[PDB]
DNA sequence: TTAGAGAATTGGAGAGTGTGTTTTTTTTTTTTTTT
DNA sequence: ACACACTCTCCAATTCTCTAA
C-alpha cells in the first residue's frame, strides 16, 4: 500500500528515504514460500500400495 | 450477478465448498433461483483488482465466469392411460 | 462465521469424542441432535448460505446425576440427557 | 485591519510590575524567591494577588495614583505571564553559592555558540530555552475582597469568561499518567557543524529541514538538518476532567464537565474522586491546518491550571507546625479529651454516649503490624450497629460520614457485590477489557458506610469477606489478572429478624449473622427501643429545644467544632503505641475466661456465639486506639480495662 | 574458549577501582556513546590476547564476531509514575510484572541495491532510520541518473519485539489500579520473557515524536515514551552441595523443613508437613503408549472460621517459584482458564503452570466455575473448541484450596461428607483433604495468647515462634534442587506394602484414586531426603499422613459423625 | 554491532578551536572513517567529459576479461579446426590477402581495415602461446607474418589512420603493431629480423610511438591499455638492442605521467597482469633516469593509500609486495627533498613550472 | 608552447502548475424484567 | 490553503576550437 500500487491510496517504526517513497514509512512481514507439502498425521488397489 | 456453489454432494469429506460468480446478460436475467440446481456453460475470464493485490501483497488476478448458457407436460398417451 | 469448520466437520468419516457430556448446555446439545440426526450441518445467515456433510460417529461420556447410580432407578432416571437424543445411541 | 483604541497601556503596568517585585515585603518578598531560583533551588514562583491590592492601597495612602493592576491582570490574565517572566529574567540577581555550571548541556552548547559567533566577527536563541523556572498567579483572598475569589459551578462558566482568571468547584472524574511536551526544538548541521532552534506552541509542527543560516547559505552549502533531544526543551504534562457535584444539578439534565490541563511542578497533584476548588485560566483551543478551514466557527475550550484548594485535608497531608502546636495544646492543658471528642461527635442526638466512644475509636483504629517473615496483621476496626427502628442508627452513621476526611456512604438495597468491590467493564468501543475499582477502593485508607446491611442479598454479602480482614481485593476474570488494595474500615448498621427486637429468641436468632462475617466485626452494639416516662420526657424536650433554636441545648458543655477535631484526630494518627509484659500478662489471662464462659453457655439465652482469637486481637486494637488518643507511647492496663468495659457495655440491652 | 559473545558487568566494580570512579557517574549520563566505548574495548582486548599470548585461535574468527557489554546493578529503582522529562536518554532501573510479549519482527539494518541497466549493485549501512539511497548508478561508464533500485530479499534485518511491564501493587497510589510501560528489546534478549514472569531491568528512557498522518512530515507536540533495555534479571557452588548434603543428613529434617516454611504460625504441624510435601510433588511418568500421569498434589484446608488458613496461602503464594492467589467471588470460568479475545489469551491455572495455584473463599464460586476444575485436575490439560479456535493446552498446575463447612462452623450432628458439602466427582480429585477446628482448650488458649501477644512487645519484631528454622534463601536451594536431581523409583518391599496398605483402607470408602495418591505422597517423602527409591518407611508415611489429616481414626467407622471429645 | 537507532552523536574540533558534528557508532572510535564520511556528505561532483562507432562487438570497444563457454566436445572440437588451420593454411592466407591489399590499399572502408589487423594479431598470439605450452608445436607455422611487405602494411595502416584521427583503426592497428615486435623479441632469443628492427625504428617512427600514450588520457580504459602494453614491448626490445638514452628521455614527461596515473586508479577493474606493468615503469622514472620531480604530485599520494590501505588491493596478491616496495622508496626520498628545501609544500599541489631561471633548480 | 577570443553544450535554479485532505455474528461481564 | 509531485523555461557555467605571438 506504501508503494505506488495503481488505484489504491497509501494506508513498530520502519525505514524511509526511498525514492518511492517520498516521505512515507515502509515496515515487512515473515512468510514461508514453499516448494512441495507431505501430510505425516478397493481392496486391490490397497493391496498393490502395500510392501 | 449470481453467486454459484458446489452442490453437496460432489464435496470431498471433510473438505468446505468453493465459490464462483457469474455474470448473466440480457436474454438470461431471472432465469434461475435461489436454492435451485444449476448447470453453466461459459467464457471463464480475470481481471485486474486493487483490493486483492493490497490484502495479499502479491499480483494475484481475480477471475468470473460469464455464462453463455444456462441449464437445469403429457401426451395423449398418458392421459388416455 | 469468521466461514470456518468446527469438530463435527473435523471429524467426518471419524471418531467424534465428547467428555463430561452431561455438562454440556441444553442450547448446544440440540445443535448436536440436529446434525446427528441428518449427518448434515446447515449454515444460512448474513446473506450466505452453506450445507455441508458430517459423516461422523459419536463417543460419549457422561456422570450420573448426583455422582453416582442408582440400581432403583431406570437409566433414564440416572442420566441427565432428553430422551430424543438419548434414543440415537447404539450402545450405553 | 481596522484598530482601536483602549484604555490600557501595558508600558505602564510592566513599570508597576518591575517596581512590585523589587520593592514589596511584608528584604523584600519575592527577591529572597529569586535569589533561590538563581541557586538553583527553587522551581517555581507563586504570585500571590493579596500583595497586589496590599501594594496599591498603600501606594495610594502615600498619595499618589496607580493604576489597578489586579483587575487587569483578572480580566485578560494570559498576557500578564509574559510580563512577569520578562521583569523577573530583567530583575534575577546573580548566584550566592556555586553550582557545577559543567552539568549543563544547554550551558557548553551556547557558550561554544558565542565562541563561534567570537571567532567570526575577528536574537541569538529564544528566551524560552533558558528559563528554569515556572510562574503561577493565586487568587483573591474572599474575606479581602472579585469574580475569581467566588467559586462557579460547571455550569456557570458561560463563553463569557473566555481569557479571564477563574474559580472552579467540583468532583475529578478521570486522571491521565504523565507524559513530555516540547516547547523549544534543537537541530544539527552535517556538513557546516552548526546548530539551529524551533519554538512550538501549536498543538502540531512540522519540522526543519534545511539549513537557511546565511554563512551556510553564503558557502552554498545545501547541508542536511538533524534533531536532537540532549539540548531539547520539554515540560511535563496531564490531562483531567473535573464534573459537577450530583447535588447540584437541576432536575431532568445530564451532568456536564471541563477540561483540566496542568504543567510543571503542579503536575500529580489532582486524582480521581476529589472534591475540589480549582482555580485556572479559562481559554479556546484553535484549530489548525486544512481542517481549521472547514471545522467553522464553533471553538473547543479547556481550564489552565494555576493553583488547586482541597475542601478536607487528607490524614497523610498533617505535619506539625506551631500553627497547629498551639491548637493541640488547648485541648491538651484543658484535659478529659476523651470524653469531650465524644460528645462533640453529633450533638443534636441525645444520649448515646458509649456508642459515640466507640465510633472515635473507631476513627482513630489500631496499629499496623508486619512480622520479619512476612505476615501481616489488620489495623483497622469494623464496627456494627443491631438495633429497633427509629433509634437514630442511620442518623449518627450520616453525622460521622462528615467528620472522616476521606469516606463514602452506601445502602444494602441499592449496591451490587461488584460495584461494591470492583468491576471487570468492556467499556471502550474498541472491545477492550478494563477494571475499575468499587465502593471499597474509594474508601480506601477510610471508614465505609453501609446502611440497610440487613437488606443486601445473602450472596453479594460475601464479596466483603476478603477486604473486612486482609484489606485487598483479588480478581481473575477475562483478561485481567491483578490485586487491588482496599486499606478500609467499615461501619454498618440493621434491624434485627422482624424488625423490632423479640424477646421470645435468643440474640443470636435475632442478629441472624453467620459465623464467619460476624467474628469480621471487632464491635457489635445492641440497642433497643423500651419506653420510659421519665426518659421520653428528658429526651422530647431536648429534640424539642433543637427544633426551636437550631442549637443543642447547653449549660456546661462547649463542643469542640470538627475542624479542631479533625486536627487532633490526625496528630493522634501518627504514635504507635507499644505494649509490655505487665499488660501482656493481664490480657492474656482476661482471654481465657472469655473462652470458658462461652463453652459453659453455648445452650443458654444469653448466648452470642463462641469467642475465637480474633476476639483477642480486637481487644489489643481497642486499647491501643485509646493509648493514641492519649498521645502516649506506651499502652497502660488503664486502657485495657477501658477497652474491656467497651466491649461488655454492648450486651448490657438484653437485661431491659 | 565457550564461543560466547555478551559480558555481565555489574556498575559497583566501576566505583571501587580509583582510575574509573568518574565513569561511572559518566555512563549514567551518557549512555549510548560510553556503552559503544566499552564494546570496542573488549573486542580490542580479546585480539590482544591472542596475538600477544601467541595463542592457536583463529584471529578471523574473532574478528567477525560482535561483543557486548551489559551494565546492571546500577542504582536504585525508579518508581514507574515518578519518571519525569528530566531524565530522558538517562540509564533507569525498574521492577515488575509481565503481562505480554508481541511476536518477533524483522528490523532491516542493510539495503541491497542493484541497477537496472547494468547489473552493478551496492550495499548500503542504515541510521537514524534512513536509508541512503544513491543518486546515480556509480560504475564509470554508467552514470546515469535513477538508475539503481532496491532488492528487498537480499538486504540483512535483526530482530526486535515488544514487551509489556506492569507496575507492582507494591506502589500503586492510594484509592488507584496499576499501570504499565513498553520494553523495546532486540537480538539475544528477544524471547527471553512469559507472561505471569516477574523481573527487574536496566535500559535507556527514550522518547520520540508521532506523526499526525501517513501522508506528511506534520509531527505531534506531545512525544510518546519507553524503555530501551540492555540487560533482564530474575527476581551451583560446590559449598552450597556441601551445605545441603550436611542439612540432609540431620536426624530432625522432616520436623525443621515443615516448622520452616511459615514460622510464625503456631502448631499446625500436619499442615505444614502435607504442605511440604506438596512443594517438592511426585515423579513425573511418560510411556511409549498408555499415556502421562501426573507429579503433582492437590489440596483442601476446610474447617472453622479464625483459624489461620488464609494466612497459610500467603506463605504458599510467596515461597512458590510461580503461582498465583485468588478468591472464589473473584473468578469466572473464562478467567480461571484461558480467554477470546481472533487470538487466544491465557488465565490462571495457565499462568500458574509448574507451580501451584492458591484458591481462598473455594465455597462461594457456583458449580457452574467449579465443573472447570474437573478436567484440569484430572489430566492437566485445557481442551477449548470455540469459534474459530479448537485447541488442547497443558496445565502442570497444583491447587491449594481453602473452604468452610456448610452452616459456616463445623456442625458435629451431620456426617463429615455432609458438611463438607462439595460434590464427590470433585472432592474424589484432592490427595489431601484437612479438617481443622476450633476446639476450647485452656491449655491451648494459654500457648496461643502468649504468642500472639509476644508480637506488640515491640516495634518490628525480631521474635520467631522457634530457636532453629532455616533462611527462606536456602531452603528454597534445598526444595529447587531436589526438584532437579532426584527421580526416585518402586522398589519391590513398597510395592507389597501398597498393595496391603490398599486393600486395608478398601476392606471394610476408598476408591482406586487412593491408591495412585498414595503412591504420589510417597515419592514425594522419597526426594526430600535425596533418596533414589522409595522404601517401606516412605509408604507408611504416606498412609499414616492420610489417615491424619481427615481425623479418621476419631469417626464413628459406622455413622460417619466425629466425636468432638477424641480431637 | 548495535542496532541503528541507538546512535549517539559525536563532535570533532579542530585546530583554532572550531567544531564539527557527525553521526553513527563507530565514528566515535574510527577517526579515519569519520574523516571520510565527513566529506561524503558533500552534495557535488564536477561533471565529466567522454571514442568508436560503427561496426560489431569486438576486443575494440569491450572489457575481454568475460570468456565465453565451452563444451568438452566442442572445446576440443574448435582447438582442432583452428590448430589444422594454422598448421596447414594461416602463410598462404596471409600471403595472398596482404599481396592484394597493398595494390587496393587507397580504396579500403573501414570494416577490412579492422578485420584485417584482428585476424593478423588473434593467429600470432595463440601460436606463440602454444609453443610456449609445448615443443610439438613451432613458430615456424606463422612465421608469413615477418617478411617485408606486411610489415610495411601494418605500418601503412597505422599511419594513415593515426594522421586523418580516426581512432577505432588507430586502436586495432595499435593491437597488430604490438604483437609483430612480441614476434620479433621471440625470434631473436633464437639475420633478416635486425635488417627489420633497424627499418622498424627509424626515427620517423619512434616520432610516431613516442606520441601515443599522450593522447590516450582523454579515450576509453581500453585505449590507454593497449598504450602501456605497446610502450612494455617497445621499450624492452630496444633495451636489448644493446641510442637508447635519446630514446628514453623522449618518453619521460608530465603528459605520458597523467595517463598512466589516470589508468591507474582503476584498478578495481583492472587484471593482476598490468600493474605489474605500470610499477615497471615507474621503476624505470623513478630509480633508473632519477627523474624523481614528475611523481611529487598529489593525486599520486592519494591513490597509494586507496590502493595500498585495508581497503583495496588483497592482504596476499603479489601486487603489495610491488606496491609496498615503491611506497617506501618514495616517501624516503620525499622526505629527503622537503627537509632540504621547505618550499615544495607548497610545490605537492601543482604541475611544476616551467620558467627558465627558478625551474632548473626546481626539478632537481 | 602559451594564452586569449569566440562558439557550442549542458544543469539546474527557480518559477510555475495541478493536485488531495475534513468525516450478522461470536464471546463475556453485568443489570434488568420476565416466567 | 497548505505541503507535495511534476513540468517547463532561461541563463550562465563549462569545455572545445581557432588564431597569433
Ligand atoms: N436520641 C435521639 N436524639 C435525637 N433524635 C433522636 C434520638 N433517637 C431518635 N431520634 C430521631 O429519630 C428519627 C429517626 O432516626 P433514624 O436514624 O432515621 O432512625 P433509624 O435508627 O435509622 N431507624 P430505621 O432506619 O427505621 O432502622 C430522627 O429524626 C431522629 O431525630
Ligand atoms: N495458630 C495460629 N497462628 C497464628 N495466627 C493465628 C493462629 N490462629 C489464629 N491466628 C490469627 O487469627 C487470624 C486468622 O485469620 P485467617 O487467616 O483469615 O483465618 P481463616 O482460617 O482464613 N479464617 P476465615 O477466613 O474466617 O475462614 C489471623 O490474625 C491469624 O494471625
Ligand atoms: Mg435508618
Ligand atoms: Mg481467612
Ligand atoms: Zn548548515
Ligand atoms: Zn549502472
Amino acid at each position: 500500500t506504501q508503494l505506488g500500487l495503481p488505484g489504491v491510496k497509501p494506508s513498530n517504526s520502519g525505514v524511509t528515504g526511498l525514492r518511492s517513497l517520498g516521505v512515507r514509512d515502509l515496515t515487512y512481514k515473515i512468510s514461508f514460500l514453499a516448494c512441495h507439502v507431505i501430510s505425516i498425521g478397493d481392496q486391490e488397489v490397497f493391496l498393490n500400495s502395500l510392501s | 450477478r449470481v453467486t454459484l456453489q458446489e452442490a453437496p454432494g460432489t464435496v470431498p469429506p471433510g473438505r468446505l465448498p468453493r465459490h464462483r460468480e457469474v455474470i448473466l446478460l440480457a436474454d438470461l436475467v431471472d432465469v434461475s433461483k435461489p436454492g435451485e440446481e444449476v448447470e453453466v456453460t461459459g467464457i471463464y475470464k480475470n481481471n485486474y483488482d486493487g483490493n486483492l493485490n493490497a490484502k495479499n501483497g502479491f499480483p494475484v488476478f481475480a477471475t468470473i465466469i460469464e455464462a453463455n448458457s444456462i441449464k437445469r407436460s403429457w401426451t395423449e398417451e398418458e392421459e388416455r392411460e | 462465521v469468521v466461514i470456518e469448520a468446527g469438530a463435527l466437520m473435523l471429524a467426518d468419516n471419524g471418531i467424534c469424542c465428547i467428555d463430561e457430556f452431561d455438562k454440556m448446555d441444553i442450547s448446544d446439545q440440540v445443535a448436536i441432535h440436529e446434525a446427528m440426526e441428518q449427518q448434515t450441518i446447515s449454515i444460512a445467515k448474513a446473506g450466505i448460505h452453506a450445507t455441508l456433510n458430517a459423516r461422523t460417529s459419536i463417543l460419549a461420556a457422561a456422570n450420573p446425576v448426583g455422582g453416582r447410580y442408582n440400581r432403583k432407578l431406570s437409566l433414564r432416571g440416572n442420566l441427565n440427557m432428553t430422551a430424543p437424543i438419548m434414543s440415537r445411541f447404539d450402545l450405553f | 485591519l481596522p484598530s482601536i483604541q483602549l484604555p490600557v497601556d501595558y508600558n505602564n503596568l510592566f513599570n508597576e510590575i518591575t517596581d512590585f517585585l523589587v520593592t514589596f515585603k511584608q528584604g523584600p518578598k519575592y527577591m529572597a524567591m529569586l535569589q533561590k531560583v538563581a541557586n538553583r533551588e527553587l522551581n517555581s514562583v507563586i504570585i500571590d494577588l493579596d500583595d497586589i491590592l496590599q501594594y496599591q492601597n498603600e501606594k495610594f495612602l502615600q498619595g499618589t495614583q496607580a493604576d489597578d493592576l489586579v483587575s487587569a491582570i483578572q480580566q485578560n490574565a494570559n498576557h500578564f505571564t509574559e510580563l512577569f517572566c520578562r521583569a523577573i529574567d530583567n530583575n534575577m540577581p546573580l548566584p550566592t553559592k556555586e553550582i557545577d555550571y559543567k552539568d549543563d548541556v544547554l550551558d557548553v552548547i551556547l557558550n561554544q555558540r558565542r565562541l563561534r559567533n567570537e571567532r567570526m566577527l575577528s536574537e541569538l536563541f529564544p528566551p524560552n530555552l533558558t528559563r528554569r523556572y515556572f510562574l503561577y498567579f493565586k487568587p483573591l483572598s474572599q474575606n479581602c475582597a472579585a469574580i475569581s475569589s467566588k467559586p462557579l459551578s460547571v455550569r456557570q462558566i458561560k463563553g463569557d469568561f473566555l481569557g479571564q482568571l477563574i474559580t472552579v468547584r467540583g468532583i475529578i472524574t478521570r486522571v491521565s499518567d504523565v507524559k513530555p511536551a516540547v516547547e523549544v526544538i534543537a537541530y544539527t548541521c552535517d556538513q557546516c557543524g552548526y546548530e539551529v532552534f524551533q519554538e512550538v506552541n501549536s498543538r502540531t509542527f512540522t519540522p526543519l529541514s534545511e539549513c537557511t543560516s546565511e554563512e551556510c547559505s553564503q558557502n552554498q552549502t545545501k547541508g542536511q538538518l538533524f534533531m536532537s533531544t540532549r539540548a531539547s526543551k520539554f515540560s511535563a504534562f496531564q490531562e483531567c476532567k473535573i464534573q459537577e457535584l450530583s447535588q447540584q444539578v437541576p432536575v431532568g439534565h445530564i451532568p456536564r464537565s471541563l477540561n483540566i490541563h496542568v504543567n510543571g511542578t503542579l503536575v500529580r497533584s489532582l486524582s480521581p474522586g476529589d472534591i475540589v476548588d480549582v482555580t485556572g485560566i479559562f481559554l479556546p483551543a484553535p484549530y489548525t491546518g486544512f481542517k481549521a478551514l472547514k471545522a467553522g466557527l464553533l471553538t473547543e475550550t479547556y481550564l489552565e491550571a494555576q493553583f488547586v484548594r482541597q475542601h478536607k485535608k487528607k490524614f497523610a497531608s498533617f505535619s506539625l507546625t506551631s500553627d497547629v502546636e498551639e491548637r493541640v495544646m488547648e485541648l491538651i492543658t484543658s484535659g478529659d479529651v476523651y470524653n469531650r471528642l465524644a460528645k462533640s461527635i453529633a450533638p443534636e442526638i441525645y444520649g448515646n454516649l458509649d456508642v459515640k466512644k466507640a465510633l472515635l475509636l473507631l476513627l482513630v483504629g489500631g496499629v499496623d503490624k508486619r512480622v520479619g517473615d512476612g505476615m501481616k496483621i489488620r489495623g483497622d476496626i469494623n464496627v456494627c450497629l443491631m438495633g429497633d427502628p427509629g433509634v437514630a442508627k442511620s442518623q449518627l452513621l450520616k453525622a460521622i460520614c462528615k467528620i472522616s476526611p476521606r469516606g463514602v456512604y452506601t445502602t444494602g438495597k441499592g449496591s451490587s457485590g461488584v460495584g461494591l468491590t470492583a468491576a471487570v467493564m468492556k467499556d471502550p468501543v474498541t472491545d477492550e477489557m478494563i477494571l475499575e475499582g468499587g465502593a471499597l477502593v474509594l474508601a480506601d485508607n477510610g471508614i465505609c458506610c453501609i446502611d440497610e446491611f440487613d437488606k443486601m442479598d445473602e450472596s453479594d454479602r460475601t464479596a466483603i469477606h476478603e477486604v473486612m480482614e486482609q484489606q485487598t481485593i483479588s480478581i481473575s476474570k477475562a483478561g485481567i489478572n491483578t490485586t487491588l488494595n482496599a486499606r478500609t474500615s467499615i461501619l454498618a448498621a440493621a434491624n434485627p429478624l422482624y424488625g423490632r427486637y423479640n424477646p421470645r429468641l435468643s440474640p443470636l436468632d435475632n442478629i441472624n449473622l453467620p459465623a464467619a462475617l460476624l467474628s469480621r466485626f471487632d464491635i457489635l452494639f445492641l440497642m433497643l427501643d423500651i419506653p420510659s416516662r421519665d426518659d421520653d420526657e428528658k429526651l422530647a424536650e431536648h429534640v424539642t429545644y433543637v427544633h426551636m433554636h437550631n442549637k443543642q441545648p447547653d449549660l456546661d458543655f462547649t463542643p469542640v467544632e470538627p475542624s479542631k477535631m479533625r486536627e487532633y484526630i490526625a496528630y493522634a494518627k501518627t504514635k504507635r503505641p507499644v505494649m509490655s509484659e505487665a499488660v501482656n500478662d493481664y490480657v492474656v489471662q482476661a482471654y481465657i475466661r472469655l473462652r470458658q464462659d462461652s463453652k459453659r453457655e453455648m445452650d443458654s439465652k444469653f448466648s452470642f456465639g463462641q469467642a475465637t482469637p480474633r476476639t483477642l486481637l480486637g481487644i489489643i486494637r481497642l486499647s491501643q486506639a485509646l493509648a493514641k488518643l492519649r498521645l502516649a507511647d506506651m499502652v497502660d492496663i488503664d486502657d485495657v480495662e477501658e477497652a474491656l468495659r467497651l466491649v461488655r457495655v454492648s450486651k448490657e440491652s438484653l437485661y431491659q | 574458549e565457550l564461543g560466547t559473545s555478551n559480558l555481565n558487568l555489574d556498575a559497583r566494580n566501576l566505583l571501587a577501582y580509583k582510575q574509573t570512579e568518574d565513569l561511572y557517574h559518566q555512563l549514567l549520563n551518557y549512555p549510548q556513546e560510553v556503552i559503544s566505548i566499552m564494546d570496542q574495548t573488549i573486542k580490542d582486548c580479546m585480539v590482544s590476547l591472542i596475538v600477544d599470548n601467541n595463542l592457536d585461535y583463529d584471529l578471523d574468527e574473532i574478528e567477525t564476531k560482535f561483543y557486548k557489554v551489559r551494565p546492571y546493578n546500577v542504582g536504585s529503582c525508579k518508581g514507574m509514575r515518578e519518571l519525569n522529562p528530566n531524565d530522558i536518554d538517562k540509564l533507569i532501573n525498574l521492577k515488575g510484572l509481565v503481562l505480554r510479549s508481541t511476536p518477533v519482527i524483522p528490523d532491516m539494518k542493510v539495503a541491497f541495491f542493484k541497477c537496472n541497466v547494468c547489473d552493478h549493485t551496492m550495499a548500503v549501512e542504515i541510521d537514524r532510520g534512513v536509508i541512503q539511497e544513491p543518486a546515480r548508478c556509480e560504475r564509470i561508464d554508467c552514470n546515469e541518473p535513477n538508475s539503481m533500485s532496491l532488492i528487498h530479499n537480499r538486504c540483512s534485518f535483526a530482530d526486535k519485539q515488544v514487551i509489556k511491564l506492569q507496575e507492582t501493587p507494591d506502589f500503586v497510589p492510594d484509592g488507584q489500579t496499576p499501570h504499565s510501560i513498553s520494553l523495546c528489546v532486540y537480538d539475544e534478549l528477544v524471547d527471553s520473557c512469559r507472561a505471569g514472569d516477574r523481573i527487574e531491568v536496566t535500559g535507556t528512557f527514550r522518547s520520540i515524536p508521532i506523526r499526525a498522518n501517513s501522508r506528511q512530515r506534520v509531527l505531534k507536540s506531545l512525544y510518546k515514551t519507553y524503555v530501551d533495555v540492555v540487560h533482564v534479571k530474575k527476581v551451583i557452588t560446590d559449598q552450597d552441595l556441601a551445605k545441603i548434603r550436611e542439612v540432609a543428613a540431620r536426624e530432625d529434617l522432616y520436623s525443621l523443613l515443615a516448622r520452616s516454611i511459615a514460622p510464625s504460625i503456631y502448631e499446625l504441624e500436619d499442615v505444614k508437613k502435607g504442605i511440604l510435601l506438596q512443594l517438592f510433588g511426585g515423579t513425573n511418568k511418560t510411556f511409549t503408549k498408555g499415556g502421562r500421569y501426573r507429579g503433582d498434589i492437590n489440596i483442601l484446608l476446610c474447617g472453622d472460621p479464625s483459624t489461620s488458613k488464609s494466612q497459610i496461602l500467603q506463605y504458599v503464594h510467596k515461597i512458590t517459584p510461580r503461582g498465583v492467589y485468588t478468591s472464589g467471588k473473584g473468578s469466572s470460568a473464562v478467567g480461571l482458564t484461558a480467554y477470546i479475545t481472533l487470538v487466544l489469551e491465557s488465565g490462571a491455572l495457565v499462568l500458574s503452570d509448574g507451580g501451584v495455584c492458591c484458591i481462598d473463599e473455594f465455597d462461594k464460586m457456583s458449580d457452574s466455575t467449579r465443573s472447570v476444575l474437573h478436567e484440569v485436575m484430572e489430566q492437566q490439560t485445557i481442551s477449548i473448541a470455540k469459534a474459530g479456535i479448537i485447541t488442547t493446552l497443558n496445565a502442570r498446575s497444583s491447587i491449594l484450596a481453602s473452604a468452610n463447612p456448610i452452616g459456616s462452623r463445623y456442625n458435629p450432628n451431620l456426617p463429615v461428607t455432609e458438611n463438607i458439602d462439595l460434590p464427590p466427582p470433585l472432592l474424589s480429585r484432592f490427595d489431601l483433604v484437612y479438617l481443622v477446628l476450633d476446639k476450647v482448650d485452656e491449655k491451648n488458649d494459654r500457648e496461643l495468647a502468649k504468642h500472639l501477644t509476644n508480637l506488640y512487645l515491640e516495634d518490628k519484631p525480631e521474635h520467631i515462634s522457634q530457636d532453629d528454622v532455616l533462611p527462606v534463601e536456602f531452603l528454597t536451594m534445598y526444595i529447587s534442587y531436589a526438584k532437579e536431581h532426584i527421580h526416585p523409583i518402586i522398589t519391590e518391599a513398597a510395592k507389597t506394602e501398597l498393595v496391603r496398605a490398599y486393600v486395608g483402607m478398601r476392606k471394610m470408602t476408598a476408591t482406586t484414586r487412593q491408591l495412585e495418591s498414595m503412591i504420589r505422597l510417597a515419592e514425594a517423602h522419597a526426594k526430600m531426603k535425596l533418596k533414589n527409591v522409595v522404601e517401606l518407611e516412605d509408604v507408611q508415611e504416606a498412609v499414616r499422613l492420610i489417615r491424619s489429616a481427615i481425623k479418621d481414626y476419631a469417626t464413628d467407622p459406622k455413622t460417619g459423625k466425629i466425636d468432638m471429645n477424641l480431637v | 554491532a548495535r542496532h541503528s537507532r541507538f546512535g549517539g552523536l559525536l563532535s570533532i574540533q579542530t585546530p583554532d578551536k572550531t567544531r564539527l558534528t557527525v553521526s553513527g557508532s563507530q565514528a566515535l572510535v574510527d577517526e579515519k572513517i569519520a574523516l571520510q564520511k565527513l566529506d561524503d556528505s558533500k552534495k557535488w561532483n564536477k561533471r565529466i567529459i567522454k571514442a568508436a562507432e560503427g561496426l560489431p562487438n569486438s576486443l575494440l570497444n569491450s572489457q575481454t576479461g568475460k570468456a565465453i563457454f565451452f563444451t568438452e566436445s566442442n572445446g576440443k572440437h574448435f582447438k582442432e579446426f583452428i590448430n589444422n588451420f594454422i598448421d596447414s593454411g594461416f602463410n598462404i592466407l596471409l600471403h595472398s590477402v596482404t599481396n592484394y591489399f597493398t595494390t587496393e590499399q587507397d580504396r579500403m572502408v573501414t570494416l577490412e581495415q579492422v578485420e584485417y589487423l584482428l585476424f593478423f594479431a588473434w593467429f600470432v598470439k595463440y601460436q606463440l602461446l602454444r609453443s610456449k605450452i609445448d615443443n610439438s608445436a613451432d613458430i615456424k607455422q606463422v612465421s608469413e607474418a615477418l617478411k617485408e611487405v606486411t610489415f610495411i602494411l601494418v605500418s601503412s595502416l597505422l599511419r594513415s589512420a593515426y594522421d586523418l584521427k580516426n581512432w577505432t583503426v588507430t586502436h586495432a592497428g595499435m593491437i597488430a603493431f604490438n604483437e609483430l615486435l612480441n614476434l620479433v623479441s621471440r625470434t631473436k632469443a633464437a639475420t633478416d629480423i635486425e635488417f627489420i628492427v633497424s627499418r622498424l625504428f627509424s626515427d620517423e617512427r619512434i616520432q610516431l610511438l613516442s606520441n601515443l600514450p599522450k593522447i590516450g588520457s582523454k579515450y576509453s580504459l581500453q585505449f590507454m591499455k593497449s598504450c602501456i602494453e605497446l610502450t612494455h614491448s617497445v621499450l624492452k626490445v630496444l633495451e636489448q638492442y644493446s641510442n637508447f638514452q635519446k630514446v628514453q628521455a623522449n618518453y619521460m614527461t608530465e603528459p605520458v605521467i597523467e595517463t598512466y596515473i589516470n589508468f591507474l586508479e582503476r584498478f578495481r577493474e583492472l587484471e593482476d597482469d598490468s600493474i605489474k606493468k605500470v610499477f615497471s615503469f615507474f621503476h624505470r622514472v623513478f630509480v633508473q633516469a632519477k627523474e624523481q620531480a614528475l611523481l611529487f604530485r598529489f593525486d599520486l599520494i592519494i591513490l597509494l593509500r586507496e590502493m595500498l590501505s585495508p581497503d583495496g588491493l588483497d592482504r596476499m596478491s603479489r601486487s603489495r609486495k610491488y606496491v609496498s616496495q615503491f611506497s617506501d622508496y618514495f616517501l624516503a626520498r620525499l622526505k629527503k627533498r622537503l627537509k632540504k628545501s621547505p618550499a615544495w609544500f607548497v610545490g605537492l599541489l601543482f604541475p611544476p613550472l616551467h620558467n627558465s631561471e627558478v625551474g632548473f633548480y626546481q626539478r632537481y
